[PDB]
């Protein structure tokens, strides 16, 4: 307390912070879905000259 | 010029940005511009007064929510120019404007107004060199290396659903009602007012966005489900509370394959893809049932597929066989998929360079788009 | 050209001074005005016949004390003037009010008439060149250094909560009510009166607050603590009397956690805190929760905080991490923090110019009360 | 057993309850229960604790009031409880709970558990022989002729809009705010303290409904009285003090309009209207247009009619004729349509009896919730 002791009031002997006990998606798994994988690599490699 | 091009994926609830070559979009974000309500008061609190992106998710209590994109059609083009910058901004993807061509999204049958001032806003604010929209469900397609099937999506605000034939998009085909996951997460709350939960606030809305995507399934029997009693999960609230949601967590997305719920005379998603595959030819018909990718974002619910099957079973015609196929990152499809096409080489040709526009305007856009 | 401005820093109970950039506050006094009681008889007594300031304090016997500042309202204007003249006297600044600014605290929810003949005295009696009315939490937020935070102060005779998270204050969560030190301090001269002492001199009210600040302190469980009957432990006097309080120590302050001991229907300072924090949004309840900064005299007691913990944990939801930040220098947080306020460079913009004062009147300082 | 059945206009802010076929409600005593404060001393004092009605407003200084109902939803049963064995009381009806059937009101979209409560206190601890709950809309059109219109009724808690177009309903174009009378008397009290009056016991709490409903007024233009800082006008006390007002006799009702003003974001009364309108079929604007009925206490300020027509002209397409009926009977005429409607012998058919709630319980009264 560098500055805070020439003051009348300031209070001392009392923890300054009070606290409390400091303690601690489904449908891509489903069956009606043949779940593909995308692989972007996989479709680049595909449509690598197929021009237009 | 002709650089990295960046892949804008609209959406009227989650917008998706990157550039083309990556296999997963790094910048994705919701799509509503938060402002702050409350009156600031302490010189060096938060800047800009205009929140787009995490900011507004951290700070959510503190802002107002209004959304500039409802059902596919901005309604807002200030929020939405703000957006786009913010989409170029410090945060997202730190390049300029005008190195890049711009390859957006759109879902189908969406006004010509939306498309025409688009452009504009890309092609005179930003300095684009060449813009390209296009559809969803062709980037689907190339997302999932397929050429054939029909893509039904059930985004945000827009659940439509188109069928290609090796690379033949059937215009008239088309099926597209605006009934989709906003509107459920509305329908939501409604019955949550009916529950005794009264969420109201618009920063209030998200948390019911949240329950929506997480405490929520839709039951493969209808009416058997509909009229029982249920069980009253209980569920935690951002708040530390317990909200105990009860009989609404399955009626709430019945909204999608039954909007008179809400009110209003129109068909379920079943009865789009249904629609939309009986409306193309004769020697059709069985590809398209034996090929389906879902995509979009409110195709996720628990419990989903399953009626979609049922439903589509009491649809089509007997012994014929049905297939719905998904990709796994099933919000991020579109997006990957026009990764993959803008980093072609037929997309110099594909897109609309800034002196097409500077020649024509929006009827090239309208030409070149389809 | 500017001056070094002065932080009038007002109060109901104590009145606190000073010049920005400071770290203590040079120049407090308490905010009452002494007058003689007797009849001056002898040549080269006392002269002055109002005392404001130590001078008071050392002839309490001969002053008739009165306060001018009941429950944050003015009440005597006069009074007033002469305080903030002995403010601006050769014995606490030395200075005039012509060359620097003030930088004046008010708590929120007062009338307009304070804020309006605050105004008309510093601008029509001291000429003071500008004026800047702000209010008490976010000061106290600006001494801890903090941005977000649940000011709950308690000053002598008003006690409220401001909810400010990240910098932003919200003008419809204030909880204010007025029941505070000073009211504690006459309840506790109504409990020594049923012990069998008197205390009816208004200058024997100081020592009725000495008593209060010294000895008293804030039981955990309050009847339990009830019906055992104390020690009574032993109090001096400025006389040098003795006075045994005994259970009139604990249960004398329990009026701020208990405003039915006054007779008077109204919220415990707990659930000024809890009300306050549950009439903000949804989002920010555990940021607010956390972040609990006590400010104010009257939140010096032995166990204040430990107290609140418990009613805060008996209405605060399950679970929720609390912090009742609880500095040092409680008593003098309003001021530092004004000398921070004051200290920066968009305080320039802030105030109130006299210019501006002459052209609009009231409604400029209407128009920036926060 | 049933013999003239029994109206009760359940509302949060005034019972107003009386038998079938009566013209007009014998009982409007309002809804609070009050409760002494002051201890009893001297014998042959007032009896019993527990004051509803005309006891509890003759001796309100000596109450304490507990409104049991808040925003058309109850919060204490034991409370409603009495205000219903008061109507059934001896001052009151003079009737058993067994002999008549009973018609009891209710907002629209309370929650469920309201409409179980109710139906379980009134075949519970009341043996009614019959019960029928209704919507705070439809009567008002019984009691007013009409079959096709708007109803905008304000009552002392909820306010909402109930498009009814030839008898039917269209219950999704139902939109409600929970922001009525009490707000507006609890901003009214707000603004009393910003004018430095303050009150916060809950007897002086209808001093401020004496004050607002004697006092206040809407203002045509929001600014065109705003900063002309017009005169204030005395209003007596009801103990001989005095009260000038002056920015708050206008400043107060104008919550009503928007609800920005208590920090809520909302819609005004004025966009509960129209948005109820407006989301309602195509066909049917015109006739709703001009087919407006206002009920509610809330809706007798003065200017209140020229406010709303300005309003609704302002949000409605141009030309359209809107006529807005304001009938005398404001506050009792969902009463009187229940003394219609249970005249009838409809609502014979219409009620539950005992043994069906019994065999079903509260799924045959959201069966015959419309
Ligand atoms: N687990 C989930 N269950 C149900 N809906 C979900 C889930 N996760 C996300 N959603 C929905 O996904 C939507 C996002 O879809 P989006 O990809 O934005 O479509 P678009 O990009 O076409 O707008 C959100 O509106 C949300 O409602
Ligand atoms: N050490 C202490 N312990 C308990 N109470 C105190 C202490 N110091 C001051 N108080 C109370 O606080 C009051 C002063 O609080 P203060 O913060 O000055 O109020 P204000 O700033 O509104 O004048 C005094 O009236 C006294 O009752
Ligand atoms: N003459 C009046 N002018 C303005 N407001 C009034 C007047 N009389 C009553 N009120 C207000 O309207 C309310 C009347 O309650 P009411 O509208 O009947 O509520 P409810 O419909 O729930 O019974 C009162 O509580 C008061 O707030």
């Amino acid at each position: 307390d560098p500055k805070y002791a020439d003051l009348p009031g300031i209070a001392r002997n009392e923890p300054d912070v009070y606290e409390t006990s400091d303690l601690p998606l489904e449908e891509l798994t489903s069956t009606s879905v043949e779940h593909i994988i995308v692989n972007p690599n996989a479709a680049y490699d595909k449509f690598k000259d197929k021009r237009v | 010029i002709a650089n990295q091009p960046v892949v804008i994926d609209n959406g009227s609830g989650v917008i998706k940005a990157g550039f083309a070559g990556d296999q997963i979009p790094k910048y994705c974000f919701p799509n509503y511009v938060g402002r702050p309500k409350h009156v600031r008061v302490m010189a060096g609190a938060l800047e800009g007064d205009i929140f787009i992106g995490p900011k507004a998710e951290e700070h959510r209590g503190l802002l107002s929510i209004r959304y500039p994109m409802e059902h596919g059609i901005v309604k807002d083009w200030n929020d939405m120019e703000r957006i786009w910058q913010y989409v170029y901004s410090k945060d997202q993807l730190q390049t300029f404007s005008e190195e890049h061509p711009v390859l957006l999204t759109e879902a189908p049958l969406n006004p010509r107004k939306n498309r025409e001032r688009a452009a504009e806003v890309f092609f005179e604010t930003f300095n684009v060199p060449a813009l390209f929209i296009s559809m969803q469900a062709v980037l689907s397609l190339y997302a999932t290396g397929r050429t054939t099937g029909v893509v039904l999506d059930s985004g945000d605000g827009v659940t439509h659903a188109v069928p290609i034939y090796e690379g033949f998009a059937m215009p008239h085909s088309i099926m597209r009602i605006d009934i989709a996951g906003r509107d459920v997460s509305r329908f939501l709350r409604l019955y949550l007012r009916k529950e005794g939960y009264d969420f109201h606030s618009s920063s209030e809305f998200e948390i019911v966005k949240a329950i929506k995507e997480r405490a929520c399934y839709l039951s493969i029997n209808p009416q058997k489900d509909e009229t029982l009693e249920t069980e009253k999960a209980q569920y935690y609230l951002p708040d530390g509370s317990t909200i105990e949601i009860g009989p609404s967590r399955f009626r709430a997305p019945e909204l999608l394959f039954r909007p008179d719920l809400i009110g209003e005379e129109s068909e379920g998603i079943h009865e789009v893809l249904v629609f939309a595959i009986q409306k193309s030819d004769m020697d059709l018909r069985r590809t398209l049932f034996s090929n389906i990718v879902l995509s979009g974002g409110s195709t996720l619910f628990k419990g989903f597929g399953d009626r979609l099957l049922s439903e589509v079973k009491k649809l089509a015609p007997k012994d014929v066989k049905i297939r719905i196929s998904a990709p796994q990152e099933r919000l991020y499809s579109t997006w990957i998929g026009g990764s993959i096409l803008a980093s072609l080489d037929t997309f110099k040709k594909m897109w609309v360079s800034k002196k097409e526009y500077e020649e024509d305007g929006a009827r090239s856009i309208h030409r070149k788009t389809f």
